[PDB]
């Protein structure tokens, strides 16, 4: 509700394309290759990937498990995507406690 | 925020999903009934829907029988999302309109 940036935030793709893993002992890096662009994401060693090689990711789609930064998602996808994310994530907490609450509120 | 008029005349809407992208199985699975009811019950249809030989007209409030009929159609693979009016797309200043809010729970 305060739109704060999570400490252990996930990493999302700013552009859409095909992923390219380069796992090595030195570091782990994730490459998003497109028709004319190629972006590099340097994940830490303790990164729980949810995307494998040969997958088609879109802008705003997460590449690692964790909580998405609302401000980063707003710039990548748009106002409609961040509103959908906020309503769904808030309802997850209230469902776990068995509380029924309409989406309108 | 106060309900200040009957209709704002807008044409924007939101689409309420009926399926969820399960990650462990990498597939689309039907959402729970309580989650579907929490986002559809007592809401005004933005567009006309035709499922299971029944015509639901635009501008119709969704009763709990209508929500259950929609879930039945989803199980038969006839509909994936429902277009409804929401406060997120209302154009009333300083509040919402009657059609964008829905029913008094
Ligand atoms: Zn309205």
């Amino acid at each position: 509700f305060e739109a704060r940036r999570p400490k252990a935030k996930a990493v999302i793709s700013e552009i859409d394309g095909v992923v390219r893993i380069e796992e090595t002992e030195e570091k782990l890096s994730v490459f998003v290759e497109s028709e004319g662009f190629s972006k590099e994401y340097k994940l830490p060693k303790e990164a729980r990937l949810l995307v494998k090689d040969g997958d088609y990711v879109e802008a705003g789609q997460p590449l690692t498990r964790g909580a998405i930064d609302p401000h980063q998602l707003l710039e990548a996808k748009g106002p409609e995507a961040v509103e959908r994310y906020l309503v769904e994530e808030i309802q997850k907490v209230y469902r776990a406690q068995g509380v029924k609450l309409h989406d309108k509120h | 925020i106060v309900v200040r008029e009957a209709d704002c005349g807008t044409t924007n809407y939101i689409s309420v999903p009926l399926f969820q992208p399960d990650e462990v199985t990498r597939s689309l699975r039907l959402r729970k009934r309580a989650d579907i009811e929490a986002g559809l019950y007592g809401r005004v249809l933005a567009r006309e829907v035709e499922v299971l030989g029944v015509r639901l007209e635009e501008g119709r409030y969704l009763s709990m029988d209508d929500v259950h009929l929609l879930i039945k159609a989803a199980e038969a693979g006839e509909i994936q999302e429902v277009p409804v009016r929401s406060p997120l797309t209302c154009q009333t200043r300083y509040g919402v309109c009657q059609k964008c809010y829905g029913y008094d729970l």
